[PDB]
């Protein structure tokens, strides 16, 4: 049944003090239907860059006509949590933080979903063209909470299981962390469900941000391939976090922002030219050992896997299951891929 | 290992009032009786026109658990002019930080917005009420003549507080100077004697504070948590504060000289976005008469065996030496997502051996994420890195997680059995719990 | 506008617009005579 990750299932029996093995082969496919989502920061700092979203409609779809069977796009915006001291609570400023500068800024909002994924590029251009900016006070902005909400809500955004889910997060500044909410009286940890009721993030103001570990777990669970597109010096901040966030890419947007379509397409090519795996083991005493066999023969430890992969090129993962102590299964999946291998490990004591 | 979990003394506040957010002991030696002190930052009050002010309920231990709120303040919002309120006490989170010397109580409100004098605004400067026996005072050094987001307008003064052993109050405002942070030290012998109930910006003669820095230090959050202890041999306690977003969210911890607020030593985290400096507690854990630093990083992500990362938390132990050096050791948590290292509190000498002890909490750990507290014992070398006792919360989550272990206190014997005790606050179910340390006998077979 | 206290944080960019400016009306170089 599985086409890209073979074998898709393995039944093995082990006895304590013994070790088994098999071969797991991952063969990337030629072309991928791509679903891209623009989780765009629309804070006051990002005002000069929203207008540069009118070019990405047709140009990118032309650039990505050979790398993908079909194409989809979507939109969505975030600024921050709408409580003090992140926003002003003055009755004049609470609904337009820019009013002291005579601007038509939109009311701040934790996260609003705008356009579900559609193959109509004219719809994407129309949705982007009518979009305004908002404002707040703090230097960082609440991007990670919006990222989690966009990753988890599936039928609202409109992700495809048959696609290559990508998520572009366009910003220019560092994001808020988990425990930064304690200044605002939010001491309730994030639960990891998603709470879009009318395409507005209702619970942005009652539970705090997600941490890096929770965000990463939710991203990899839903097969989301994140592509940060940061602009200022904070590209480096978003880059040094890549080790802590598997399967994420960071590109730099120059001042002219003419390098946006290229950023997306080169990031997609680098994304498609890599394979790596992890294991979600919840069994007691069983330790997994995986060494990757690159087409150049390298004996990489597998956790970062083999890079520079293309099609016409099959990558093989050497596994070694141990049985150390007695008292389920483990699923080993290539991060970013849509298929997983279910190692239905039997254990007998 | 001697704390008694068979007979914990229970306490309870109003539902949904965050009872137990901050805990402490009250021991007025003049009255020779022992009282708890619990904050309820979401409690309703008697104040007119104020909803959800905050209460500091003084609870008794001697067989009567009656919690009588301390009347730190009874009035509503003072006014600037007709229908021009000067301050906004609603939802002020009063009592989120309770500290008690032998005969003083200092409870602070960090979310106290007010209408600045120059223009109609809402600036969360924060305020504190210092009750000294009979006299009650108000302490609010972050509402001043020069305030805005630029200045200390968003100071949130009173997010963290502590008492120096020399009658000073160390106050930490995380949000001043565009969230760079600030520490302020001032003596009680002047807080009381300088309080005009009709003056807002009061100038204190002998106050020590930290000033503005370069714009690259924004969102550092200095003063997110404070502690005291002698660290350069002068004898006067020195101000230790945690700045958990410095150096590109690595986290740092500063130590300032307690005589003139001059920087002495710095620490630095090793992982980005780990919250180094979230909790700071300076005790003497190896018994060598030199105070030792403890630092919490609840969100540290630690490599697993296979290479997968786990967010388990980490506590850094740093033993002060006689030459100005620090011998540092790490200490990792036990359950993923448990936020080990959230709260650290010295216990005194929990078993009377000669080396003070310490306890570290993992509020979201344990079975069904009720909460767990770990008990550590000192040695001649330093801390003993395996916990002797595991304290677990007994309360299920009603709406939000019980958060058993968010705040805790020790080092005072309430039974007067000779050994220090411990109170813990599981504010997610509006409870506090007291634990008693049993006497220890050495059998020599 | 543009002269209130130095705004840092998220408002720093926005502070600069509506700044006092000049409005120049001159003939084009290509249509002199
Ligand atoms: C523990 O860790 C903390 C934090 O990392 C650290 O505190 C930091 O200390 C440094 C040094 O004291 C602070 O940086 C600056 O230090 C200079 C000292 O001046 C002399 O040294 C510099 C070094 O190159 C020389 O260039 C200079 O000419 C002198 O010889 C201060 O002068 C700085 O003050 C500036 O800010 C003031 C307020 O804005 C201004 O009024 C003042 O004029 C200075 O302005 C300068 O910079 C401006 C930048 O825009 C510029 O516009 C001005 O024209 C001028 O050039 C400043 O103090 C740093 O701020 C501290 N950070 C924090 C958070 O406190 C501790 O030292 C460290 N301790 C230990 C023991 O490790
Ligand atoms: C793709 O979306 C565009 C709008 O973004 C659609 O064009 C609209 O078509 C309706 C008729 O159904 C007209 O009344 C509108 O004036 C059109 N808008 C624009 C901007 O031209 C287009 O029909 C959509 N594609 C398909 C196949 O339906
Ligand atoms: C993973 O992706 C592949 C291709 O992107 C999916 O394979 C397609 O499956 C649909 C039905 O599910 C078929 O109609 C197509 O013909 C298949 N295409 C190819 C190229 O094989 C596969 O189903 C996806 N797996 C999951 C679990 O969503
Ligand atoms: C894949 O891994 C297995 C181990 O699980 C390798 O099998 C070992 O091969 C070496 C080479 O001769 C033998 O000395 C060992 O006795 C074999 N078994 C074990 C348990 O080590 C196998 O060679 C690997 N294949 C590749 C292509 O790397
Ligand atoms: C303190 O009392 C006030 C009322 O005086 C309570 O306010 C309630 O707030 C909820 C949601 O904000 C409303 O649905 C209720 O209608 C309010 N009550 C009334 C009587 O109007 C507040 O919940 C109380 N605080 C606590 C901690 O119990
Ligand atoms: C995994 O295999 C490597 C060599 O293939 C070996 O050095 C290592 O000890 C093994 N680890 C486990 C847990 O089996
Ligand atoms: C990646 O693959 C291409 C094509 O096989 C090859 O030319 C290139 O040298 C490879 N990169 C590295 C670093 O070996
Ligand atoms: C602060 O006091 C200590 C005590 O000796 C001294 O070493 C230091 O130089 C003083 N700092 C300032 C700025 O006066
Ligand atoms: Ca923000
Ligand atoms: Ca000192
Ligand atoms: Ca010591
Ligand atoms: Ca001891
Ligand atoms: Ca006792
Ligand atoms: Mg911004």
């Amino acid at each position: 049944i599985n086409t890209q990750v073979t074998p898709g299932e393995v039944s093995i029996q082990l006895r304590p003090g013994a070790e088994a093995n098999f071969m797991l082969k991952v063969h990337p496919l030629k072309k991928y239907p791509v679903d891209l989502y623009y989780l765009v920061d629309v804070s006051a700092s990002m005002h000069n860059n929203i207008e540069k979203l009118n070019s990405v409609g047709n140009d990118l779809s032309r650039k990505m006509a050979f790398f993908s069977r079909d194409f989809r796009l979507g939109f969505g915006s975030y600024v921050d949590k709408t409580v003090s001291p992140y926003i002003s609570i003055h009755p004049e400023r609470i609904h337009n933080q820019c009013s002291d500068y005579n601007l038509d800024c939109m009311p701040p909002h934790g996260y609003i979903h705008v356009l579900s994924l559609t193959e109509n590029i004219t719809e994407f251009e129309k949705a982007v063209h009518r979009q305004k900016i908002s404002g707040n006070i703090d230097t960082p902005e609440g991007g990670f909470d919006a990222m989690l909400q966009a990753a988890v809500c599936e039928s609202h955004i409109g992700w495809r299981k048959e696609a290559k889910r990508l998520l572009l997060v366009m910003t220019d500044q560092t994001s808020h962390l988990a425990l930064d909410s304690k200044l605002a009286g939010i001491v309730v940890p994030n639960d990891g469900n998603c709470h879009l009721k009318n395409n507005v993030y209702v619970k942005s103001t009652t539970m705090e941000h997600p941490s890096l570990g929770q965000l990463s777990e939710k991203l990899i669970d839903n097969n989301i391939n994140v592509i940060f597109a940061v602009q200022g010096k904070q590209f480096h901040w978003y880059k040094d976090l890549l080790p802590l966030l598997p399967g994420t890419i960071a590109g730099e947007i120059e001042s002219k922002a003419a390098n946006l379509n290229n950023l997306v397409v080169e990031a997609y090519q680098k994304l498609i030219s890599e394979v790596k795996v992890q294991v979600e083991n919840q069994v007691q005493g069983i330790y997994f050992n995986i060494t990757a066999i690159c087409p150049d023969g390298s004996r990489k430890p597998g956790m970062e896997g083999c890079r520079n992969v293309t099609s016409n090129d099959e990558v093989l993962f050497n596994v070694t299951v141990t049985m150390k102590k007695c008292d389920n299964y483990a699923i080993i999946k290539p991060i970013g891929f849509n298929e997983t291998a279910k190692i239905h490990i039997h254990r007998n004591c | 290992f001697n704390l008694d979990v068979d007979s914990p003394a229970e306490y309870s506040g109003p539902e949904g009032s965050y009872f137990g957010f901050a805990v402490d002991f009250f021991v007025p030696s003049a009255s020779s009786r022992m009282f708890l002190l619990v904050g309820a930052p979401k409690a309703n009050t008697t104040q007119p026109g104020i909803v959800e002010g905050g209460q500091v309920l003084k609870c008794d231990w001697s067989s009567t658990r009656r919690c009588q709120p301390i009347e730190f303040d009874a009035t509503g919002n003072r006014d600037y002019a007709k229908d021009d309120p000067l301050e906004f006490k609603s939802h002020q989170w009063f009592g989120a930080s309770v500290r008690s010397k032998q005969d003083k109580i200092l409870a602070c409100a960090p979310l106290y917005h007010w209408r600045t004098e120059m223009k109609q605004e809402r600036e969360p400067v924060g305020t504190c009420f210092l009750q000294d026996g009979t006299k009650t005072v108000e302490y609010a050094p972050c509402r001043s003549q020069d305030i805005d987001a630029d200045g200390q307008g968003f100071c949130q003064g009173g997010f963290s507080i502590d008492f120096t052993k020399a009658d000073r109050v160390l106050l930490g405002g995380p949000g001043s100077f565009y969230w760079q942070g600030q520490l302020i030290s001032d003596q009680v012998a002047e807080i009381v004697s300088k309080y005009d109930p009709n003056v807002y910006s009061i100038k204190y003669n002998n106050q020590l504070a930290t000033r503005t820095a370069q714009a690259i230090f924004d969102d550092s959050y200095l003063g997110y948590s404070v502690a005291v202890g002698d660290f350069n041999g002068d004898g006067i306690d020195d101000f230790v504060s945690g700045v958990p977003r410095a150096a590109r969210t690595l986290g740092m911890v500063y130590i300032y000289d307690g005589k003139n607020m001059s920087s002495l030593y710095n620490f630095t985290g090793e992982q980005m976005a780990a919250y180094f400096g979230f909790s700071v507690a300076a005790t003497d854990i190896n018994g060598d008469d030199y105070a030792d630093v403890f630092i919490g990083a609840p969100l540290f992500m630690d490599r697993g065996s296979d290479g997968k990362l786990q967010e388990v938390g980490q506590v850094s132990v740093s033993l002060q030496r006689a030459s100005g050096d620090f011998q540092t050791t790490k200490l990792n948590g036990f359950e993923v997502f448990a936020r080990f290292g959230s709260a650290i509190a010295p216990l005194g000498d929990l078993d009377q051996d000669g080396f003070n002890d310490i306890a570290i909490a993992a509020p979201y750990g344990g079975e069904d994420k009720k909460g767990i507290v770990y008990i550590f014992n000192g040695r001649s070398t330093g801390l003993n890195a395996v916990p002797s006792q595991i304290l677990e919360g007994q309360w299920a989550a009603r709406s939000m997680p019980p958060s058993f272990g968010y705040s805790m206190k020790g080092a005072t014997d309430i039974d007067k059995n000779g050994y220090p005790d411990l109170i813990v606050g599981a504010f997610g179910v509006d409870r506090a719990i007291l634990y008693r340390a049993r006497p220890v006998i050495t059998v020599n077979a | 506008n543009g002269f209130t206290t130095g705004r840092r944080g998220d408002l720093a960019t926005i502070h600069g617009m509506n700044r006092p400016f000049l409005l120049l009306m001159a003939t084009p170089l290509e249509r002199a005579q």
